[PDB]
């Protein structure tokens, strides 16, 4: 009493219930480096203009 | 200094919109009005220099030079109109426009507080002078003279730009007011030696220094009359003003680095006076006289004592007026005889007596006749150099003897003796030439009455 699978049935994707814990780190990745700080704050006007040689603005 | 720049940039549309026959009249008129309004710069205080804004200022050193520039422009305007009467109107307006542009750059040079602004204007004066010399000259060697002048100046002065940018990057600012209060001693090393060289050789090539003076007697004898005036009377003083401004940051290295330049200038003033004793041309004679007097100013600035500074600034103002007048007289004679040789025409006192009187006055003030400001400056430098070392009185006195010798040799060969026979186009002097001579003389003699206004910032 075994019925053969139809066309397209053995390629179906199923769900498996098992008792093993999920591996937290399968890739054995090290600690990630600290990211750069993000630019924040309101944009004030430039202090004393261009500050390039003699230019006052 | 916006009340003196804006009338200059308004003088430009005045000569570019005038009529065919009224360009000279209107431009002379309004440049004389600007020269009158220049007197407001004399608001000097005993402790604080006159400061205008963040970019412009005027101490007691740049005030006589500014008054000299904006007084000199009308004089070139009067004297540069007899050899341009047969000229196209557009070319005449172009000549006048370059003169106004050069005056604008000069008044934006002395006044600028920030040092790199002074450098930008100091190199901006190169273009109109070269254009005037190489376009409105008369001889073949004017192109070579322009090449020599431009390349001596720029080859001496691009290291100055590099050193100035380094000074900006080290001290933090190139403002002159801050540099009076943020100056540091510069120690003994090769790097400071080459910094001193880069800071000084630009101004002493422009000044000029002996050995580096080869650009001057070429650029003077092939320039027009106005170009010769503005070369002799103002454009040589950019080096002196720059030296006075830039020796502030070059302590305490100058007391044993400035020896070879002092020796060069002393033997150079002796040798150039000796050259003037054997010169076949009037213009080259005046050029080498200028080289000698500028060597004197170099020594005065280099030894850096207060009496030397007073004598130096009086010497630059007096030499500017005297050399400009001598060039004017030589150009009047060149217009009359159409040749540059001093020995060609002789005995002009019998034909042109009043011009002979002006020749006498110019030659007397050139050999430092007291109480004129020429001997005021020469005298102060002489006392300062005697304080420096005693054998300088030997050198200075030899220079004075040869100076009197060549001035009176020039006067005798041009004005006295039997008149020439085959030259018969000596017209009487115009009112224009006599008026120009009187405009050169009368401030120069009047400044002996009140000489306290040209005695530098430490009067
Ligand atoms: C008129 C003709 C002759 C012109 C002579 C002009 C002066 C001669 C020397 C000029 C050198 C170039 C400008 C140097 C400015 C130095 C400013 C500075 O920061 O100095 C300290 C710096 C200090 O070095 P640093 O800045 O690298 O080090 C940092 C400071 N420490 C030492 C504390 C770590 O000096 C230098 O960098 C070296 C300066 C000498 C460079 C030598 C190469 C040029 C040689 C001269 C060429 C002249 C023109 C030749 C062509 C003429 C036309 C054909």
């Amino acid at each position: 009493g075994w019925v053969r699978p139809d066309l397209g049935e053995l390629s179906k994707v199923t769900k498996v219930k098992t008792d093993r814990p999920l591996p937290e780190n399968p890739y054995h990745s090290r600690a990630r480096p600290e990211p750069n700080p993000e630019v924040e704050g309101d944009l004030k006007p430039a202090r004393h203009g261009s500050r390039l040689f003699f230019w006052t603005m | 200094m916006l009340k003196y720049i804006i009338p200059t940039m308004m003088l430009m549309p005045l000569t570019w919109l005038s009529k065919n026959s009224m360009i000279w009249i209107n431009t002379t008129l309004h440049s004389l009005l600007i020269s009158l309004t220049s007197l407001l710069l004399l608001n000097q205080f005993g402790d604080n220099s006159l400061n205008f804004s963040l970019t412009f200022f005027s101490d007691s050193l740049s005030t006589p030079l500014l008054i000299l520039t904006m007084w000199l422009l009308p004089l070139m305007l009067m004297a540069s109109q007899h050899h341009l009467s047969k000229e196209n109107l557009a070319r005449k307006k172009l000549f006048i426009s370059m003169l106004i542009l050069l005056q604008l750059f000069l008044i934006m040079t002395f006044t600028a507080t920030e040092l790199i602004f002074f450098y930008i204007m100091f190199e901006a004066t190169l273009v109109p002078t070269l254009i005037i010399i190489t376009r409105w000259g008369n001889q073949t060697e004017r192109l070579n003279a322009g090449l020599y002048f431009l390349f001596y100046t720029l080859a001496g002065s691009l290291p100055l730009l590099v050193a100035l940018i380094y000074i900006q990057n080290t001290m933090g600012s190139l403002n002159f007011l801050i540099l009076q209060y943020w100056v540091q001693p510069m120690p003994n090393s090769w790097s400071n030696t080459f910094m001193w060289l880069a800071c000084m050789m630009a101004f002493m090539v422009k000044m000029p220094l002996y050995g580096l003076h080869l650009w001057l007697p070429k650029a003077h004898v092939e320039a027009p009359i106005a170009g010769s005036m503005v070369l002799a009377a103002i454009l040589l003083k950019l080096g002196g003003y720059g030296m006075m401004r830039i020796t502030l940051l070059l302590n305490p290295i100058t007391d044993f680095m400035a020896y070879p330049f002092i020796m060069l200038s002393l033997w150079g003033m002796i040798m150039t006076s000796s050259i003037c004793l054997r010169q076949t041309d009037l213009k080259s004679l005046i050029a080498y006289s200028s080289v000698s007097h500028m060597a004197l100013v170099i020594v005065a600035i280099l030894i850096q004592t207060p009496w030397s500074y007073m004598g130096a600034t009086a010497l630059m103002i007096a030499h500017g007026l005297t050399s400009s007048m001598l060039f004017c007289l030589a150009n009047s004679n060149y217009e009359r005889v159409h040749s540059r040789t001093m020995i060609l025409a002789r005995g002009l006192q019998t034909l042109l007596p009043l011009m002979a009187a002006w020749w006498l006055l110019a030659s007397l003030t050139n050999l430092a006749l007291p109480p004129s400001i020429n001997l005021i400056g020469e005298l102060f430098v002489v006392m300062s150099t005697f304080s420096w070392s005693n054998i300088t009185i030997i050198l200075m006195g030899l220079n004075m003897v040869i100076t009197a010798l060549y001035s009176l040799y020039m006067l005798i060969t041009t004005q006295r003796g039997k008149h020439t026979h085959h030259i018969n186009n000596i017209l009487p002097s115009f009112t224009r030439e006599n008026a120009l001579m009187s405009l050169h003389m009368l401030p120069l003699l009047l400044l002996s009455l009140n000489p306290k206004i040209i005695l530098g910032p430490l009067y």
